């Protein structure tokens, strides 16, 4: 059995959700940056079980595409979302809200429930501009439906592979119950 | 008086041909809620999603893809609103052709000529294009009416190379 | 003296507009049709008197414009409009006092009042679908600030000129006092 | 948390590059009332403008010029979004930069080449483009850096002969 999911990646600007992305299916970075153009797109393969496989296609949206009306159409029939912070900018932190609430405005699992989410602290190779602990995060995921989180770096491979898995596991869960 | 979305020039170009072609995506919204017929063909053979493809408009291409535009309607050349945003290397709209449907998006549909989307973006040199479609499965092997496959359709050594690399 | 006016054209689909200024400025008609995309613009130069000269900005404004967002753009500093309809369909008679209001809505003369407006019944050429008469559409203009009107016809050059003309005079009053 | 609308990537777009040549009008009125810099330029000198003529938008393009947009700005390669336009053949955004500006439009304004936009439009030869640069004004003499007139540069002898028309 192979299985095909639609992911989402949102959040601010600058954040790394490109980033993010180009490392996780290419295993490339770069410091130069280059701002999304509305929507880009990625397809990761994972070989899971031997009796399973699953695609990933990944909806990689500009920053600056919830100030525009095309979420709904972006948003559809998705499975799973990352959303993402600059951990070196709180503006980004309190802009995670605004996501998750056009999110969950406009997206629900077949049953009526708001899709799996997962939190990502990007950049954490960097300096915390916010002292916000593990343990607050943690608080604010329980508080806003968010399955998880992990501090990432796109720059320094830190645990994408392992927020990836995270996510695709709860996915799983949904599509076999 | 209210619109009438089914109204006609006589080249076959409704309201929702002509939004499309302007990229005035609120108007399509309208048009769509006032009946509008989204695969709705023009004098040869093009639907709204053949326009915006051609004229590289990502936001409206998946706009009529939400409402249910089929990718697959062959003008008459032959060509899908895919082949013609590989003609004109728009990769934002070809990625959007290719990933929107889920899956169920044929790589494989002929031209007028036998050409596949690959074959158009090997001939115009597309790297990205190229590499998108490649990604998601395009064939390398399948000839056109000319009996040349994609790969001998290549502008240079360097494209030949990254299709190679599949291959 | 010379001058420079920007006006208007505006009125539901089919109904000549573009017709009208094809003929007014190149004496040609077609009867083929090709619906206007967005805007289109042409000029046309008058001698006057011999003291003066007027080129005229012809703002042709596709039918479906009225259902989108741009018409505050493309009226603004506009000195003067056709409103037009075809004869042979009472819709589009319905119609031009939206196009009207649309208009007047829209853009004033420097001293706050609305543009001159001239009322176009085209295709005149044809069967009347509706039998108002000349009378009633006499009425019509006085009551909704129309400084005039003509039977017009794109087809068989009747009126235009005038129609111009009368325009134009009523424009020039406003810009000596 | 609202909108920046001077953030820059690094080739100096702004959310408002992004919006125009996606065509997103409604971003567009957004950003500016937002205090956007409607001249900003990229690291090739390009503005919004420039985008949108070369896209062929003609609806941000007017609504560019209806915030103030400058038509004269010049690109790395001495290109106004006139320029762009006539290359690109979108005749429907010429006549928007034409028309819009009343009058105080400026067709002789030399490229790096010495080109004027009616050599360029003669060059690929846009009939449509050409009648509409000559009627409001384009002159038929001046002559770029290689001294050859806009004449020279006519791609037909069908194109030559409406050129002479006024000339
Ligand atoms: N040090 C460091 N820099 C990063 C990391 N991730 C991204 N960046 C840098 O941040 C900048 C933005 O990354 P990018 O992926 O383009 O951001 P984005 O979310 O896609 C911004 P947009 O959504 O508007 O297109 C880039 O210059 C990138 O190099 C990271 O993990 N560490
Ligand atoms: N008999 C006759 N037909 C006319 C006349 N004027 C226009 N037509 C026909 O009506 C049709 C529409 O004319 P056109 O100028 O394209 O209409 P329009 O107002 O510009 C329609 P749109 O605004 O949507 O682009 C054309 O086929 C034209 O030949 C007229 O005076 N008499
Ligand atoms: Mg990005
Ligand atoms: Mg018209």
């Amino acid at each position: 059995r192979e299985h095909l999911f639609k992911v989402l990646v949102i959040g601010e600007l600058g954040v790394g959700k490109t980033s993010i992305i180009k490392r996780y299916v290419h295993q490339l970075f770069s410091q130069h940056y280059r701002a999304t153009i509305g929507v880009d797109f990625a397809l990761k393969v994972l070989n899971w079980d031997s009796r399973t496989l699953v695609r990933l296609q990944l909806w990689d949206i500009a920053g600056l595409e919830r100030f525009g009306n095309m979420t709904r159409v972006y948003y559809k029939e998705a499975v799973g979302a990352f959303v993402v912070f600059d951990i070196s900018r709180s503006s980004t932190f309190e802009a995670v809200l605004k996501w998750k609430s056009d999110l969950d405005s406009k997206v629900h699992l077949p049953n009526g429930s708001p899709i799996p989410a997962v939190l990502l602290a990007n950049k954490c190779d960097q300096n915390k501009d916010s002292s916000q602990s593990p343990s607050q995060v943690d608080q604010f995921c329980k508080e806003h439906g968010f399955a998880g989180w992990f501090e990432t770096s796109a720059k320094d491979n830190i645990n994408i592979e392992e927020a990836a898995r995270f996510l695709v596991e709860k996915i799983l869960v949904n599509h076999q119950s | 008086s209210v619109v009438t979305p089914f109204s006609r020039d006589d080249r076959g170009h409704t309201p929702l041909h002509v939004a499309a072609v302007c990229g005035q995506a609120s108007l399509i919204d309208l048009l769509v809620s006032k009946g509008a017929m989204v695969n709705a063909t023009d004098y040869h053979g093009a639907t709204p999603l053949h326009l915006a493809c051609q004229k590289g408009y990502q936001s409206v291409t998946l706009l009529l893809l939400h409402y249910k535009a089929s990718a697959e309607v062959q003008d008459n050349n032959g060509n899908t609103p895919l082949h013609l945003a590989c003609t004109y290397g728009h990769e934002d709209c070809v990625k959007a052709l290719v990933y929107y449907d889920v899956e169920s998006c044929r790589l494989d549909i002929g031209n007028e000529k036998g050409d596949t989307p690959l074959h158009i973006a090997a001939r115009w040199g597309y790297q990205g294009v190229i590499e998108t479609l490649l990604q998601n499965g395009a064939s390398t092997e399948i000839q056109n009416r000319l009996k040349e496959t994609p790969l001998k359709c290549a502008l240079n050594s360097k494209i030949l190379s990254v299709m190679e690399a599949y291959h």
